[PDB]
RNA sequence: GAUUAAGUUAUUAAGGGCGCACGGUGGAUGCCUUGGCACUAGAAGCCGAUGAAGGACGUUACUAACGACGAUAUGCUUUGGG
RNA sequence: GACCGAUAGUGAACCAGUACCGUGAGGGAAAGGUGAAAAGCACCCCGGAAGGGGAGUGAAAUAGAACCUGAAACCGUGUGC
RNA sequence: GUGAGUAGCGAAAGACGGGUGAGAAUCCCGUCCACCGAUUGACUAAGGUUUCCAGAGGAAGGCUCGUCCGCUCUGGGUUAG
RNA sequence: GUACGCGAGCUGGGUUCAGAACGUCGUGAGACGUUCGGUCCCUAUCCGUCGUGGGCGUAGGAAAUUUGAGAGGAGCUGUC
RNA sequence: AAGAUGAUGAGGUUAAUAGGUUCGAGGUGGAAGCAUGGUGACAUGUGGAGCUGACGAAUACUAAUCGAUCGAAGACUUAAU
């Protein structure tokens, strides 16, 4: 059996990272709700 | 089939050969009850080969003993086959049977095993 | 298969009437002057006294 | 006149202790030291080490002799648990209750 | 207290039941407030290319975290209160 | 303030959007109280140490950091019928 | 709490002599014995982020025990034309 | 007759699941006679049953040997 | 000789209950070493040989040691003696 999380340092940043949030417009609404709710970590 | 021990009929043959050749050396060992109600039935059939002193019996005893080596004869080697036919088989040359005894120590800690001490009489 | 009822405190304490340990069966080691378990050697100084061990 | 020595929160269970404390109750103190040194259970040296504190706090600081002492009461109460888990099959988990106990030995001298 | 029969009623407690006494675990209730919520009156309603809101890394004699601070860093200069 | 008083009132009185769960957007609890003053148990004794019992501080430690009061369930030891 | 001191303890060869210790079938050293050997052996990517190493620890974690440790305290460890 | 006795004793061939094909009916999605394939779960608390031990009672305490109140078992039959 | 454990039964120094030991019965079917034959494989003779777990006898050489706990004193009433 082969599970559903095969970790990678590059695809984790090229997809969920900071500069892929600020790329589009709806990423800047995601980052507008995680520094509003008061999270410690904005972007994984 | 004298008495099984929880070993798989192949280990019990090569377990008694690890208690016999370490009892002619140390002259006493500390072990469980049922591991030493059977090794009195082996090492007393093996000093009997010591009282003969043949050529057949120096070979026919070697198939139930290991080949270990002893150092302190004041720095002279003595294989465990040669410790018998020797200082063991000459101490008992006028005692017909009954070479061992079993002294019950106590239950050991954390296993509940009735420990005994076997020693050559 | 599961229990059908909750077994009570009367039925529980009855079932462990026979759940206990027995006395060791001691002696008096007559040379040192202690207690030892019979047919065994002494853990202190002590002879077997039929064997002097 | 009577003494005691309470040991509390010992790592052992509370039902496996009171089989051994059941065995020595109402007996002479000279024997009961040497019954706990012949039984092969797990709570015998623990109970023994606290019986030899009710036999040293009855000779020191009350100044009574340790040849006449008798165990009046000896009882094991219950102390707080330590809930740890055990990962069990098909994504479940069962709770394992490691219990602790309080042990109290009280000696006497018939007065 | 037996000599024989006939006939009666007990004591036992391995353990259990009810009452009382004395202990442990457990954190309900009682009594408090550092924190909240709901609203009146006066202010007030913008900061950012002279680099913002939010941040990572750093700073003490010895610093793990929050506090306040930025290689002039657990603070510096000056005008007033005390 | 004819509003709440630690399962209440904010999710949050404890260094909270934090442990922790999710690849991701996102979900999210648990926590409070020694005494008026730390005067927080010097020294002896059993112990390998824990934990105890005396002596001491205190109005009280049967308030010793499992720290105010301490209910029931549930586990104990004793005794009259 | 009852179920209950019941079901389990996660493939598999250990035996003894010596030390150590308050404590040893389990820790360390020795001899004999068995098991893999197109691998249970030897180097590097992916991923994890101090685990590696020496000195002290035994409350918790380890399906038992423990003097032991991939767990706790102190002090160290990664060198390029 | 006993849940057409008995699946916390066994079987799952069958009947009644998702796939597929024929005949036929339906303009259509699909449907009622045959066909090939198709996961059968549980650590026994109480009554019941089969075994086998402690406690106390039978007016003193013990070693053996027995009467049988009652209750079980057995009961078939060919050929020369 | 009985058996899941407890029970039943054979024994505890006045001792044959197990182990060893010396004798057998059953089982296998010619041990090793040397001597002879042959180029060697192997064959013959010393020898119904040697090895032999559970069944039958024999002898205290080894272990059943020293010891401990429970266990009677015989109720009353009425007709017989």
């Amino acid at each position: 059996v082969k599970r559903t999380y095969q970790p990678n340092k590059r695809k984790h940043s090229k997809v969920h990272g900071f500069r892929k949030r600020m790329s589009t417009k709806n990423g800047r609404k995601v980052l507008a709700r995680r520094r509003r709710k008061g999270r410690k970590v904005l972007s994984a | 089939g004298y008495r099984k021990l929880g070993r798989t009929s192949d280990q019990r043959k090569a377990m008694l050969r690890d208690l016999a050749t370490s009892l002619i050396i140390s002259e006493r060992i500390e072990t469980t009850e049922a591991r030493a109600k059977e090794v009195r039935s082996v090492v007393e059939k093996l000093i009997t080969l010591g009282k003969k002193g043949d050529l057949a019996s120096r070979r026919n005893a070697a198939k139930t003993l290991r080949n270990v080596e002893i150092l302190n004869e004041d720095e002279t080697t003595q294989t465990a086959l040669q410790k018998l036919f020797g200082e063991i088989a000459e101490r008992y040359t006028e005692r017909q049977g009954g070479y061992t005894r079993i002294l019950k120590q106590g239950p050991r800690r954390g296993d509940g095993a009735e420990s005994v001490i076997i020693e050559l009489v | 298969a599961v229990p059908k009822r909750r077994t009570s405190k009367t039925r529980k304490n009855k079932r462990r009437t026979h759940f206990k340990i027995s006395v060791p069966g001691m002696t008096e080691c007559p040379n040192c002057g202690e207690y030892k378990l019979s047919h065994r050697v002494c853990k202190n100084c002590g002879s077997y006294n039929g064997e002097e061990v | 006149m009577e003494a005691k020595a309470v040991a509390r929160t010992i790592r052992i269970a509370p039902r496996k202790v009171r089989l051994v404390l059941d065995l020595i109750r109402g007996k002479n103190a000279a024997e009961a030291i040497a019954i706990l040194k012949l039984t092969n259970k797990a709570s015998s040296p623990v109970i023994e080490k606290v019986l030899m504190s009710a036999l040293a706090n009855a000779e020191h600081n009350y100044d009574m002799n340790t040849d006449e002492l008798v165990v009046k009461e000896a009882y094991a109460n219950e102390g707080p648990t330590l809930k740890r888990f055990r990962p069990r099959a098909q994504g479940r988990a069962s709770a394992i209750n490691k219990r602790t106990s309080h042990i109290t030995i009280v000696v006497s001298d018939g007065k």
